[PDB]
DNA sequence: TTAGGGGGGGGGA
DNA sequence: CCCCCCGGCCCCCCCGGC
DNA sequence: CCCCCCCCCCTTTTTTCGGGGGGGCCGGGGGG
């Protein structure tokens, strides 16, 4: 109980960050370093890519001797997050060549410590190499109003094409019973700074993507306020919600044309 | 941590890595490889010109054959040769309707993100492997008839892989894949590789034996790898002084198929003193278990179709099938019983010898012909179909005429034929109006008219003599119904 | 008294492989594998109460040593093992990262895996063949035939045949020498006699006659373990006159108390492999047979009716 | 688009389909001058559903010739379910029914949602319904009649009704046991709603499917009062009350 | 002893 | 007031000797 | 090269009660 000793003051955040790409991922493999906890899946379908990024400004503490690869099932790992209140400290310990992790929950006011152990897993993956790449198009806007959006468009279609030119974005999603557009306009409120939709277009862009994964990926809402879209011409779309020391990206397969 | 090769299944250690290292099917492996390489082309003539292959109009391929043969090497080597994604689905997901239609139906369309991370011209694209398709279960909640479907409408390349192509459940597969045979590999072609294992892990086979090996496990070269690697653990040499042991130890028992046990059946050779003690009562009556539900039914089809070998003296062949088919009809009666309410399944074993054993060993000998499928099935589906007919018609005519279902068919139809189409034969297109005012008054169809006209037997079958009839008189037959108001019997409300 | 004596089949169950009697090649093939290591895919098959799930155990125990606790999965007939089990549970201990020794890997046992459904026996097929460089598989059957042939061809083949007398023989003086049980040399060949080569029966019943008469000899045998009846209807079906046949139906059988339906089940069954009749005369015996069990099974379960299927059975003879 | 109904907030068409989109899938929305009007009947030809909503309801109602916007009450749940209750529904129909168009408007963020929905055709013979003189004619809240008919269905699939001098009576027997509920009625003036009032000509006793009632009670979501109509040889009716229309459920009693 | 007929593939005058 | 979770009818397919 | 021989593999699908398994909505409950 050396090697690595990861503290959330708040137990809450971990288990949040973990809700929000549980859904598409199963198996995940966390690599943890002297500069923190970054983390990359693949889901069965082969399309959407998850990348989750946090931070030693996040933690209360955090000590890792030298990079430890530890393999996760999501579905275990939230079970044992549910056990925790949302108040309470949460420490992550890890030792050399570790078959399993220590999950504690410490509470302050209370003399209660709850140690959990997870087995690990032996999971055989790549780490994909993401190259920074200029998309054309960047729109930022509130989650809650994304979500909406989504949910409402997939109800009726599969599938939900964005396109994006000068100062218009627009939604389609065209099915059997019917079709349903949502056009959204560019926005800035000083009042309101929080609602201010924003645009960002280099050259107009038009992508269709599939209705599950957009809804999977809404699933991220509840870590940040707002959710950055950039769109391309022929490469996947980053859906990137913003945290505090960190970040969680979905680079989600376009549709073939 | 890295995993020793000491530590690995001879199967994993020495498995294919390339396509030519495949043993047998080489046809097949070259027919799927032209497949795949050519699909964008095909896709770009929206897979109608078929070329000289023929393979230019399927979107799919199914590869088909016994296990242990190298279908699922074959199939991925082949998507990795020529630079694709492959997005792999198995026994162990779940492959139901509702998950079908949520998972890979989005696949089917969409670019790989690896594929685009990890850049050929065909990386971006899946290869999608549906493996185990077989396993399924289900009609239409288990989603065989949904992959048929996405077959069809399929985007991609799409292998579908599995171990018993002649089945119900593959019905839906019949014609939208290329289908691929691979068939139990030859010893010769898979002598090599075992020599190079055998060198490699240090025992001694003789050559000889291998034949032996290869009949043990029938054809099953991942069964002969796992033979050697078990053997060789304290048997160090593989020689004719006991292969005899080790080929009756690790023998194969595959159940035989509805041919095959007509076959063995009927044979009379099982049926002697000799046959008798060496394939003894008890073997015969596992073997009609092996399908109990088409055994009686190949053997009723097949027990007056041999020359017999077991003829007792002065007894002829008429009288050894009256002798069957006695027996046959008393097996009958037990499966009926067995059926009942009272589902009297103990009384199985007993059927195998009324049905199958018995009435085989009065006719054994050998086979006067090819083994025909039993043509029960068909008929009584013929026999369902005229019934449902002869029902509607006869409660068509239900408030006209004084009489049931059989009475109508017997009775009344041939009178019905002297008033609904000989006249046509007679007066021409001048009878269309005391047709139709006799179908009125019996508040027939034109439909009814068809049924009715397709009842008839021997000597009064109607089918030249209604085309013989000039279309023109047809034609305006068609025109009258169509263009008149007539009667409705059964108001369905 | 609210105590209990615990049985010998478990007091002297087996813990090593050197213990087992009987099947001596594959036992020492099993020997080989526990100390090289490196176990493959297996199916042992054969008839009840021989050694099988002890085998499996100890080739276990002997392979993991203190890892057994977490190196070790086993389910049976009496735990639940649907195709969510296979999917979820086995797929989880698979994937389940465990340091063991050099030369071993996770074992996954299957008891009684003939009575698993299709289902669960195809998942299993794609989860044996991607984690094989971690976990082995070891079912138990008793009927192999009901073991899909796409799992056969993964596994090596182990069928284990009957018990010699001389092993049952061999196993009973070494539980009498560790219990001090007082015998006879026909008491234990009435043992062996009434085992047929299961040694959990003839070990039951040693137990049965040493608590109940203390002596071990064959009249104590006897009044503890019955005449196999399969045998008294293999004389009666054997017998030359009719009128022995009915005596044997009405003293040995009719009067014991056994039922209709079991003495004709038990007459077909004794048909069915009486390989010193010719096959034709058995044919007719098996008809006649069933057309009495039928009758039998409709509610006249009369003495009558097996009288007369005894008379027609002679009749056939003459 | 001759066809410009509006509604100041869209719950209330939603509500209007939660009301029957269980007792009948496929209807016929018959808009004309005076408003829309609905007849529908379940598989078993035993329930019947009768709608109307007049322009008074509606806001903007300004329908012109005679149109019957045939739809499935599945995919326009779907559609409805899209949008916040408190925005305002432009539902349009053009000329030819071939889609019917579902606007969705919202001035907080002056922004548009615009939905479209493909018509079936559906062999519809609306049936125009007589005018009776029901032997009973009570009045409760919505609320008491769910309750009582969920509490009375589970202990028999069959609810009798007894209308009787100043008392109504919910009974239902099967075997684990009997169950009675007893309402005499009653007269409340701070909250007038929350009564109970009867019209008693001759006594009344008529056995109804609980499984009809169940489908029926759903419709309290439009109307906080529902009222009861009983005949001894007349299909019983229960109307629930909107702003400006009604729907109605009739019954057949069964024995 | 090989049911008849079609498909595969190694050998070769 | 509304969303997520997860236990409880309903439904449909497959065996059935030993 | 066509020809020869041998070997392997395909022909094809109906149903009375009870139990067990597996998938899918539904609705009650908790929670935010
Ligand atoms: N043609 C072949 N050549 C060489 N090795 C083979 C061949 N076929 C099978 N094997 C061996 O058997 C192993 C399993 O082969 P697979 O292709 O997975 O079996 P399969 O043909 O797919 O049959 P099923 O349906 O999976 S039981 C391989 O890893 C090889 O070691
Ligand atoms: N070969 C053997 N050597 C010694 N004792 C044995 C042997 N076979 C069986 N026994 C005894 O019989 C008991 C039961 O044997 P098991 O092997 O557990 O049963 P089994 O062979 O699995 O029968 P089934 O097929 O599971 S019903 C053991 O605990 C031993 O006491
Ligand atoms: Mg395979
Ligand atoms: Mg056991």
């Amino acid at each position: 109980a050396s090697m690595l000793e990861a503290k959330f003051e708040e137990a809450s955040l971990f288990k949040r960050i973990i809700d929000g790409f549980k859904d598409c991922v199963q198996l995940v493999n966390f690599q943890c370093k002297e500069d923190g906890i970054i983390a990359q899946a693949v889901d069965d379908s082969r399309v959407l890519l998850v990348s989750l990024e946090i931070g030693v400004e996040a933690f209360q503490e955090y000590r890792c001797d030298h990079p430890v690869t530890l393999g996760m099932d999501l579905t275990s790992l939230s079970k044992i997050l549910r056990c925790g209140n949302n108040t309470d400290t949460l420490t992550l310990i890890a030792d050399n060549t570790p078959d399993s992790i220590i999950l504690l929950f410490e509470d302050t006011k209370k003399d209660r410590i709850a140690e959990y152990s997870l087995k690990l897993m032996d999971i055989d993956a790549d780490f994909l190499k993401i190259e920074e790449l200029q998309y054309d198009s960047t729109l930022s806007l509130p989650s809650s109003e994304f979500s909406k959006i989504v949910r409402d468009l997939s109800q009726l279609s599969d599938s939900i094409n964005i396109m994006i030119t000068k100062e218009t974005i627009k939604f389609v999603a065209d099915g059997d019973i019917g079709s349903g557009s949502v056009i959204i306009k560019p926005f800035v409120d000083m009042e309101h700074p929080e609602t201010s939709i924003k645009l960002e277009m280099d050259q107009p862009v038009d992508l269709t993507f599939g209705a599950k994964y957009l809804l999977d990926i809404i699933k991220g809402s509840s870590l940040s306020d707002r959710v950055g879209i950039r769109l391309s011409s022929e490469a996947p779309a980053l859906f990137q919600f913003d945290l505090k020391s960190g970040f969680l990206q979905f680079f989600l397969a376009p549709k073939f044309n | 941590n890295v995993v020793r090769e000491e530590d690995k299944l001879w199967t994993v250690k020495y498995a294919p890595t390339n396509l030519q290292q495949v043993c047998g099917n080489k046809g097949s492996v070259m027919k799927l490889k032209n497949w795949l390489a050519n699909w964008e082309n095909s896709k770009k003539n929206s897979f109608k010109h078929a070329g000289k292959d023929g393979s230019g109009v399927f979107r799919a391929a199914m590869l088909y054959g016994p296990p242990g043969i190298g279908k699922t090497t074959a199939a991925h080597l082949v998507a990795q040769e020529l630079g694709y994604d492959i997005l792999e689905q198995n026994a162990s997901d779940v492959r139901s309707k509702t998950l079908l239609n949520a998972g890979v139906k989005n696949a089917l369309d969409n670019m790989s993100v690896v594929g685009y991370f990890k850049h050929n011209l065909n990386g971006k694209h899946f290869v999608i492997i549906m493996d185990e398709v077989d396993g399924m279960s289900g009609g239409d909640r288990g989603g065989v008839g949904q992959l048929a479907q996405f077959c069809r409408k399929t985007s991609t390349p799409l292998i579908l892989i599995c171990n018993e192509r002649n089945l119900p459940k593959m019905r839906p597969f019949d014609r939208v894949c290329l289908d691929i045979q691979f068939r139990r590999p030859d010893a010769n072609s898979i002598k090599s590789r075992l020599m190079t294992i055998a060198i490699r892990e240090k025992f001694k086979l003789d050559p000889n034996v291998i034949d032996r090996l290869i009949q043990t496990t029938r054809g099953d070269i991942r069964q002969v790898i796992n033979l050697l690697s078990t053997i060789s653990t304290t048997t160090k040499t593989i020689n004719h002084e006991n292969i005899n042991e080790i080929s009756k130890a690790w023998e194969k028992n595959i159940a035989l198929k509805p041919f095959d046990i007509a076959h063995k059946m009927l044979d009379g050779q099982i049926y002697s003193d000799i046959g008798s003690r060496n394939f003894t009562l008890n073997d015969k009556i596992a073997l009609y278990f092996d399908d109990f539900d088409f055994t009686p039914l190949m053997i009723q089809e097949n027990y007056l179709s041999t020359r017999p070998s077991v003829l007792k003296p002065g007894q002829s062949h008429l009288e050894a099938v009256a002798e069957a088919a006695n027996c046959i009809s008393l097996g009958d009666i037990v499966e009926k019983k067995i059926r009942s309410s009272e589902q009297l399944w103990s009384l199985l074993p007993l059927h195998a010898v009324l049905s199958s054993v018995y009435p085989a060993s009065k006719v054994a000998g050998h086979m006067a012909g090819r083994i025909n499928f039993t043509a029960w099935l068909g008929q009584n589906s013929k026999s369902a179909k005229y019934y449902r007919l002869l029902q509607e018609i006869h409660y068509h005519t239900r408030l006209g005429t004084s009489t049931d279902k059989i009475g109508l068919r017997l009775d009344y139809l041939p009178t019905f034929r002297k008033r609904l189409l000989d006249p046509f034969l007679k007066q021409g297109a001048d009878a269309i109006s005391s047709v139709i005012e006799v179908m009125d008054d019996y508040y027939l169809t034109k439909e009814d008219w068809d049924s009715i006209m397709e009842f008839f037997v021997g000597p009064d079958v109607t089918t030249a003599i209604i085309k013989k009839i000039p279309a023109t008189v047809k034609s305006g037959f068609t025109r009258k119904y169509n263009s008149m108001t007539h009667p409705v019997a059964i108001y369905r409300t | 008294t609210l105590s209990l004596q615990l049985p010998w089949v478990e007091k002297y169950r087996p813990q090593v492989l050197s213990d087992i009697v009987g099947n001596k090649e594959t036992i020492d093939r099993l020997q080989q594998i526990a100390k090289d290591g490196n176990m493959p895919h297996m199916i042992i098959s054969g008839m009840p109460g021989i050694g099988k799930t002890t085998s499996v155990h100890c080739l276990a125990h002997e392979l993991l040593g203190r890892s057994y606790a977490d190196g070790v999965l086993e389910l049976n007939a009496s735990d639940d093992r649907g195709i969510d089990v296979v999917r979820n549970q086995i797929k989880h201990f698979a994937q389940k990262k465990l340091h063991l020794p050099p030369g071993k890997h996770k074992i996954v046992i299957l008891d009684e895996a003939d009575s698993m459904t299709a289902g669960a026996q195809q998942a299993l097929r794609r989860t044996m063949e991607l984690y094989s460089n971690s976990t082995r598989f070891a079912f138990a059957c008793n009927q192999s035939n009901k073991i899909i042939e796409p799992l056969q061809s993964r596994c090596a083949i182990l069928r284990y045949s009957k018990l010699s007398d001389e092993d049952v023989l061999k196993r009973l003086l070494q539980i009498i020498k560790l219990e001090d049980v007082k015998y006879t040399n026909d008491g234990l060949e009435a043992i062996i006699f009434t085992a047929e080569g299961d040694m959990r029966q003839a070990i039951n019943n040693l137990q049965s006659t040493v608590a109940g008469h203390g002596l071990v000899n064959a009249d104590n045998v006897f009044k503890i373990v019955d005449s196999p009846h399969p045998l008294i209807v293999k004389k009666m079906l054997l017998a030359s006159n009719l009128e022995d046949s009915i005596q044997i139906l009405r003293t040995d059988l009719w009067k014991k108390g056994y039922s209709s339906i079991d003495i004709v089940t038990t007459s077909f069954r004794v048909t069915k492999n009486l390989a010193q009749v010719k096959e034709s005369v058995r044919l007719e015996m098996i008809k006649e047979i069933g057309l009495t069990h039928m009758r039998i099974l409709e509610g006249v379960g009369t003495y009558l009716q097996l009288a007369s299927m005894l008379a027609k059975i002679h009749k056939l003879n003459n």
